[PDB]
């Protein structure tokens, strides 16, 4: 799963 | 020295992309017991992100040689990855006391709270990659909870600050607590109410409102088959 | 005292996980056990050190370039001198690993040729940052170590080897960035290129490719130059 | 220019 990048 | 000092050697260390130099710079501003502007504030989330981001990768890397493997290689990667664990476990230790004792504590802005909040609940997610671990998942859904409830109540739902906190809470829902449901319920509904009012938001935050908003539908995507 | 074969596969967990300053000490460590090094041993020792370096060598050209452009220009010299500090512990670091050890270990004329170049390369980067009469001693030292280098390397070795090869490509580079002679440099890599071709016929199978690779390279660079 | 990638 793709989180928050920054 | 200076906050100031502190904050401009983060910035020259972010260019050098020495983020282990920029954590320590922002974690001295940090201690030094005002809160952050809004700059500092994200410079310091930058740092750390980074800095741990560098051991969450490496830690991927060596279970998954530790996995795959021949006895001498296996226990060779079974104690390096011992070893970067203990990092991160420092690393996520270190923020998590910096949002107790700091942070979370002198906000006096909503949305400072709601970010640092959304931290808590990161990098307890981040302990419980690699987790004592019930204890560690509570703390982290506990912390994404009130930051959730708060930017309901603080923040329209096209906020990035908000729509960043409803994707890595579906995250740890979807990963850490294996509850898809919940996990596609939490995404669909946030990109639902933020699609309802784009039509409102500000030019300056409509590009970060979207990037969000398309991973939130990413994952949506991949989720459901 | 430490099992070699131990730090050896740390050396290659740490590789894969990005962790080079890891991959440098165990490498460090191995070298200080005082016997000779392996063909493997010696190029995860020179990979490692080459990335520790690398990472600095890269920081300082940002930050100083940076620092082309009263407080601010202070913070950036600062820190500029801050990444030099860390680049000349390196550099003597291995510097030193090869003077007590790699040089005076080494027993054949391939092992002597990689060492005395590899203390080329290292006052070379020494050179990149150096000032004043700390630099004029600094240049002179790679310049005699990449020279007698050569020397060896035209009596007792073959112009097919990789190793020659390679050494001949940095000195140029030396001769042409820290000389500022583009006439040394392209005449040495001009001469060192058509001195394997001209037996590139005796090449082994396991010497092949890094060999023609090499050869690429040195005729790249002349194209540049 | 462009010095040895790899030893």
């Amino acid at each position: 799963s793709i989180s928050l990048p920054v | 020295m200076d906050k100031n000092e502190l904050v401009q050697k983060a910035k020259l260390a972010e260019q050098a992309e020495r983020y282990d130099d920029m954590a320590a710079c922002m974690k001295s501003v940090t201690e030094q017991g005002a809160e952050l502007s809004n700059e500092e504030r994200n410079l310091l989330s930058v740092a750390y992100k980074n800095v741990v981001g560098a051991r969450r990768s490496s830690w991927r890397v060596v279970s998954s040689i530790e996995q795959k493997t021949a006895e001498k290689k296996q226990q060779m990667a079974r104690e390096y990855r011992e070893k970067i664990e203990t990092e991160l476990r420092d690393i996520c230790n270190d923020v998590l006391s910096l949002l107790e004792k700091f942070l979370i504590p002198n906000a006096s802005q909503a949305e400072s709270k709601v970010f640092y909040l959304k931290m808590k609940g990161d990098y307890y997610r981040y302990l419980a990659e690699v987790a004592d671990k019930k204890g560690i998942v509570d703390q982290s859904q506990q912390a994404y909870q009130e930051a959730f409830e708060i930017s309901k109540k603080e923040m329209q739902p096209t906020h990035p600050i908000r729509l960043g906190l409803a994707l890595n809470f579906s995250v740890f829902y979807y990963e850490i607590l294996n509850s898809p449901e919940k996990a596609c319920s939490l995404a669909k509904t946030a990109f639902d109410e933020a699609i309802a009012e784009l039509d409102t938001l500000s030019e300056e935050s409509y590009k970060d409102s979207t990037l969000i908003m398309q991973l939130l539908r990413d994952n949506l995507t991949l989720w459901t088959s």
